């Protein structure tokens, strides 16, 4: 599963795939990705 | 004054709950935003369906010579209301609280701003029922910060709240999600009966002459059309108008006979009661009495019934009921729309057609259409609402028609009483005009029955392109004439005639092929779109001295008085002059009183009214005193000087009234208007260039062009939008040197450059030819640093052609998934890491299909590595589907490159050419390396002296902590601009011309030279943005052999043999383009027919080629299907392009053919 | 965005001088040349913490996780 941002209410969905998108609190449809940990590297340039 | 920081802090932190700070960008956005609240408002819609009218249907029986032919079931159906309900959520329940669609979502979502659109349909069954039904027609757009969004009456706070930026405008219809408007055309003036010389009326009617009177009158829901009077070189007057389409003539005597019960004596003392016996006019006006007279009837019945007749087939009118109405019909919908009395029409004919005889005798000028005296805006609501009228006029005839086919057809069903047969009708045609709205605002192509007295049909949207601030207001202000005259090259309305002093800027209007059509309107022209009650107008002009009589009460002297288009007496010059300036002073004097504390009744004179005023003058223009109180026009504020307080005019007093520009040009006695201050005769980004009026013209026209173009902030909300390409500037500050309106405008919250201390100085030597330097540590420490975000959508429902159900889903199949790149960037989903670097041969999402169950992938198209910032899972529509749209913002970065454009607020652009070591630079005694060395040989035939002393004033404001006022026309001759900085410099301590010494860095020692230093402000360009292709070697062309689509030929074919080098042009031409060795049979001369021998023996020698049109165990050979031959023997090799091989085959496919010999 | 560290005419690190510069305007009665009380004697690095957009505290307004 994976942990989308609803546009609107802010709040964590756990939106499975190939399942009906929207928010599950507020009923609001546009979904964000979260940014999640990873390691990226840029001069300081 | 200083620059606003507290205050500027102090609402970026907390932001305003109880009003928009920057009031002024709001009244600049005011024309379109009010004008589509008089749209639902102010009853325009509602006008708009009751002058519809009603349609009728009913059973035909033939008459059979009957004449009366009967018909007893007749529905007659109208349009009783329209309403537009705010935008709500796919109203259909989706088991949710129904709640809004703010338009942040509507952005978001990539769909639309819609919201429902209600009739009131009305029945009649002939008798009296009336029965209503409210029919949905389906969603027209809706307007940001209009009337009917969600976004009205909010604060900021409540802004910030939503997902649109604190100071949003307003005034863009969101279409699809790409921010579509509609721009303010230019049209002749409402009612007022102009003259024209125009010779294509020669040509066209060959007995017309040139001569001509043009009127276009207007119905009260701004729906106007046109009607010309020709005169003619035999001395009728013709009556063209159009109707659907087509050009329709009747002669002027007719309808003037037609319109009232009248007598030919009356016809006669109207138009030329005067002067008992001018010879021009008596005779002119015999000579059409007696041409009328020629085939004619007598009485007005007759005439009706004639005009009825003949017109009954075009008009859509009624087909049963009568005949004589008919004509009454075309002569209250077609002959003067804009007025409604009968006598009154006939009325304005008579004094029209005064003014065209008048004009034939020149003793009248002819008024220019090419030149604002005799021009108005049309807004956009306003064309929203004639489009929805004539969707929904085109909804009722389509309707009706179904209505007609349906009783046509033999009698399937026949009920107009019955419900269920509205029910049925309504079902069968298409309900749906949302669409049709929403295709003109997605397209531009007005697809309309009757053009609705529109020029040309294509181009009317443009899309809000928000790249910098400027680019955004520069939209909203401007206006346009229509490719119409573009198609027509000449010196034409492109000139800059002057009636435009306060309406529409002299300076900002782009350069070069559309130089001249575009002209935004000035800072403070608005747009009255609201009109008022008027009815005290005619009432008091009775009771100031004019009379309007039934029988001719007019002589020689007496002038007319017109309002609006409707003849309300004549008074003699002195005493129209005398009311006109008494109507003003009671019109600013009551204004003065409605302002403030003073009750405010329904005002006896509106400000928004104009007392056009035309003196008496031989081969002047036709005089008469002209009221005009229409909405849709231009109208600018001045101070009146008697008074001390505001008074509004128009483009027809401003050519007649000596508006002193300044408090102390005024001379006495005749000077009767003062302007508030020169400024406002500029638009808004014309008007913020510091010391704009130091440069040659042409300086301030290529930076207000190029101001509109810089990479600056676009605004504030970046997260929450879905534009393709944006630009933003991470380094921006607030000018040193700027105009006080910089401040008022609220620019601040969207800074353009950048402050850089420029050097006026010819050192490094890069910098010829307009080009420039950037300190190359003044560029690793942070100077101009793009980011460009560049976002693209992608949408799983177009590869899903026809025929199966949703299939392709986001995400990897059940199963194996490659690591080399898929599982490096898409995290599980298909969709990217937030924060990946991507390169070009990069995937960035994955979609599987069902049935195949393979992955699919799609890559990033673009050359250069940028990020991921944001994806969205847009959910497709009101609910229950899956995410079939997915929109990634990559984040691409562009620090300041090697050709990269900058330029000044003056024109000034350069490139930045090498980027100089910050140690190789001159350094004054202070120390601070010039951030950008700037060539001195681009000032003289450049004439940007606005720039010396932009430099100037920047240098002794940042010094102090100033913010040095530049507003255009303060520093006047005697104390200059120049010594008032000097004053500012040499407090400070600097040089006082502002020279400053300086070391160079190469050598060590002083240059002998003193140099300029100042702090100018650089916006940074983005013209950059389409920077290189190198081809060594690739694809070629399917049929020619070419390289697929760099250009050389046809020019480059005439250098290369004109340099004499013919070895070049055939290396470049035929060896490196398309190089072929074909075969060609020598004696019969031709290289098609040749063919390569087959099956000849084993592996052993060559294939030996021969040739099939020359032919008839060594000699002989096959074919590919076994076919023996013989001869053919003379083939050798030659050389020639793959081209002419191309050229052989479609040549031969046409039977000729070329037979070229070989030695 | 925010204040830019490192003037660039000069070398001078001026990233720290705004929330100390902009209390002396908030309340102090002194004006523009409250940076003379800063320690910035050219015009280089003065034009830069005088004529600042810190366009971030209103940008800043905009957290989509806001959780509200
Ligand atoms: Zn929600
Ligand atoms: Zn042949
Ligand atoms: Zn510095």
């Amino acid at each position: 599963t994976m942990i989308y941002l609803c546009a609107d209410c802010g709040a964590r969905n756990t939106i499975q795939a190939k399942e009906v998108i929207r928010c599950r609190e507020c009923g609001h449809r546009v979904m964000y990705k979260m940014r999640t940990k990873r390691m990226v590297q840029f001069e300081a340039r | 004054m200083s620059f606003q920081t507290l205050e500027r802090e102090r609402t970026f932190k907390n932001p305003p709950k109880d009003g928009t700070s920057f009031p002024d960008l709001q009244k600049a956005v005011k024309p379109h935003v009010d004008s589509f609240n008089a749209l639902t408002n102010a009853g325009l819609l509602n006008y708009a369906v009751k002058e519809i009218g009603e349609k009728c249907a009913f059973d035909s029986i033939t008459q059979e010579e009957g004449g009366a032919l009967k018909f007893g079931n007749k529905i007659s159906f109208r349009v009783d209301e329209v309403q537009i309900a705010k935008p709500m959520l796919s109203s259909r329940e989706r088991s949710s609280i129904n709640r809004k669609v703010y338009p942040a979502e509507a952005r978001e979502r990539l769909t639309t701003y819609k919201s429902r659109l209600v009739l009131k349909f009305s029945w009649s069954v002939n008798g009296g029922p009336r029965q209503s039904e409210m029919r949905e027609v389906g969603m027209i757009p809706i307007m940001v910060r209009s009337n009917r969004c969600h976004l009205e009456g909010l604060s900021p706070a409540e802004l910030i709240a939503h997902k649109e930026e604190s100071e949003e405008m307003g005034g863009y219809f969101i279409v699809n999600g790409i921010e579509k408007l509609i721009r303010m055309l230019i049209l002749p003036k409402r009612n007022h009966p102009t003259a024209i010389i125009r010779p294509s009326f020669a040509n066209r009617g060959t007995s017309y002459s040139q001569y001509g009177l043009s009127i276009r009158c207007v119905r009260p829901d701004q729906s106007s059309l046109t009607n010309t009077l020709h005169y003619l070189n035999n001395g009728v007057t013709m009556f063209r108008f159009h109707w659907r389409k087509n050009e329709y003539l009747i002669p002027s005597m007719m309808i003037l006979k037609a319109l009232l019960e009248t007598s030919d004596k009356e016809i006669f003392e109207g138009i030329v009661g005067k002067d008992l016996g001018n010879t021009f006019l008596t005779d002119r006006v015999e000579l059409m009495l007696r041409a009328y007279k020629s085939y004619g009837l007598y009485s007005q019945t007759e005439t009706l019934q004639y005009l009825g007749s003949k017109f009954r087939v075009v008009l859509g009118v009624a087909e049963d009921l009568t005949d004589v109405e008919v004509g009454r019909f075309l002569l209250q919908k077609v002959v003067l729309v804009h007025l409604r009395e009968a006598k009154d029409k006939f009325r304005l004919l008579l004094f029209m057609i005064r003014k065209l005889y008048a004009l034939v005798a020149g003793e009248c000028c002819a008024d220019n259409p090419d030149s604002p005296q005799h021009q108005e805006i049309l807004l956009g609501g306003f064309l929203y609402g004639q489009i929805l009228k004539e969707k929904i006029e085109d909804w009722l005839n389509s309707i009706r028609a179904q209505i007609n086919l349906d009783v046509r057809r033999s009698a399937p069903g026949v009920d107009f009483s019955d419900r269920k047969y509205l029910t049925r009708v309504f079902s069968k045609i298409n309900n749906d005009i949302g669409t049709k709205l929403q295709y003109f605002l997605s397209t531009g192509n007005l697809v309309s029955n009757t053009g609705l007295d529109l020029q040309q049909a294509t181009g009317y949207t443009v899309v809000a392109e928000k790249l910098n601030f400027y680019r955004f207001l520069s939209h909203f202000r401007m206006v346009h004439r229509g490719a119409f005259f573009a198609e027509l090259k000449t010196t034409t309305v492109r000139k800059l005639l002057p009636e435009a002093w306060g309406f529409m800027c002299p300076v900002h209007t782009p350069d070069g092929s559309p130089c001249g059509l575009l002209n935004h309107l000035a800072r403070k022209c608005e747009i009255v779109t609201h009109p008022s009650d008027v009815s005290q107008i005619p009432s008091l002009l009775l009771s100031l001295g004019v009379d309007p009589p039934s029988v001719v009460g007019h002589e020689s002297g007496w002038g007319c008085v017109q309002l609006d288009g409707k003849i309300v007496g004549w008074c003699t010059y002195k005493l129209a002059k005398h009311v006109a300036d008494v109507l003003r002073l009671m019109k600013i004097e009551y204004a003065v009183k409605l302002r403030n504390g003073t009750a405010t009744e329904p005002a006896k004179v509106p400000l928004d009214l104009e007392i056009g005023y035309v003196p008496p003058s031989h081969n002047g223009q036709y005089p008469g005193l002209y009221l005009f109180s229409n909405p849709a026009r231009m109208v600018r504020p001045v101070k009146h000087i008697s008074t001390g307080e505001l008074d509004m005019l128009g483009p027809f007093e401003q050519v007649y009234m000596d508006i002193a520009c300044f408090p102390k040009e005024i001379v006495p006695k005749v000077s009767t208007h003062v302007e508030y201050s020169p400024t406002n005769v500029l638009s808004i980004v014309a008007n913020m260039t510091p010391f704009s009026d130091f440069n040659q013209s042409p300086r301030n026209m290529y930076q207000c062009q190029m101001g509109k173009q810089t990479m600056g902030t676009p605004g504030t909300a970046l997260r929450y939008r879905t534009d393709n390409k944006l630009y933003r500037l991470q380094t921006g500050q607030t000018p040193v040197v700027r105009p006080k309106l910089h401040n008022t405008y609220g620019l601040d919250h969207y800074p353009n450059g950048t402050n850089a201390v420029v050097a006026v100085i010819s050192y490094t030597g890069y910098d010829m030819e307009d080009a420039m330097i950037l300190n190359k540590s003044a560029h690793e420490r942070g100077f101009g640093y793009g980011t460009v975000y560049k976002g693209e959508s992608f949408d799983l429902s177009q590869k899903r052609r026809r025929g199966e159900p949703v299939v392709h889903h986001f995400g990897f199949a059940p199963g194996s998934t490659p690591r080399r790149e898929w599982l490096q960037k898409l995290d599980a989903d298909g969709l990217p890491f937030i924060g990946i670097k991507l390169e070009d041969g990069d995937p960035i999402v994955a979609y599987y299909d069902e049935s195949t169950g393979q992955n699919f992938i799609e890559t990033y198209h673009g050359t250069e590595p940028g990020f991921v910032d944001e994806v969205r899972l847009l959910g497709n529509d009101v609910g229950d589907s899956e995410c079939q749209q997915i929109h990634v913002k990559l984040r691409i970065t562009r620090s300041p490159i090697i050709g990269d454009k900058f330029s000044s607020r003056h024109g000034q652009k350069g490139i930045c050419s090498q980027k100089w070591p910050t140690v190789d630079m001159p350094f004054t005694e202070s120390g601070m390396q010039p951030d950008i060395i700037i060539n001195p040989h681009a000032f003289p035939s450049r004439m940007t002296i606005g720039m010396f002393i932009e430099s100037l004033a920047g240098k002794a404001g940042a010094c102090h902590g100033l913010a040095q006022d530049s507003t255009p026309f303060i520093y006047s001759e005697q104390q200059t601009a120049a010594d008032y900085f000097g004053e500012q410099l040499v407090k400070a301590g600097y040089n006082y011309h502002g020279n400053e010494p300086m070391y160079s860095g190469i050598t060590g020692q002083e240059m002998k030279a003193d140099i300029y230093i100042g702090v100018v402000y650089y916006q940074r360009l983005r013209h950059m943005v389409s920077d290189f292709q190198v081809r060594t070697t690739g694809p070629i062309h399917n049929l020619t052999r070419q390289p697929v689509k760099i250009r050389f030929g046809e020019m480059e074919r005439d250098a290369v043999i004109g340099h004499g080098t013919s070895f070049l042009m055939q290396d470049r031409l035929m060896n490196c383009s398309d190089y072929a060795q074909s075969w060609v049979c020598r004696d019969c001369g031709s290289i098609i027919s040749i063919m390569s021998t087959i099956s000849m023996n084993g592996v052993g020698s060559a294939s030996e080629v021969r040739c099939r049109s020359c032919a008839k165990t060594s000699d002989i050979w096959q074919d590919g299907s076994g076919k023996k031959f013989v001869g053919g023997t003379n083939t050798t090799l030659i050389a020639l392009p793959s081209v002419f091989n191309y050229l052989t085959a479609e040549l031969t496919a046409m039977n000729i053919k070329m037979m070229l010999e070989v030695k | 965005m925010i204040i830019p560290i490192r003037c660039f005419s000069c070398g001078k690190v001026i990233g720290d001088k705004w929330d100390t510069y902009l209390t002396l305007l908030q309340e102090d009665n002194t004006e523009g040349e409250a940076l003379d009380k800063l320690g910035l004697q050219r015009y280089c690095c003065r034009r830069m913490i005088l004529t600042h957009v810190d366009l971030i505290e209103k940008l800043l307004c905009y957290n989509p996780l806001s959780k509200q």
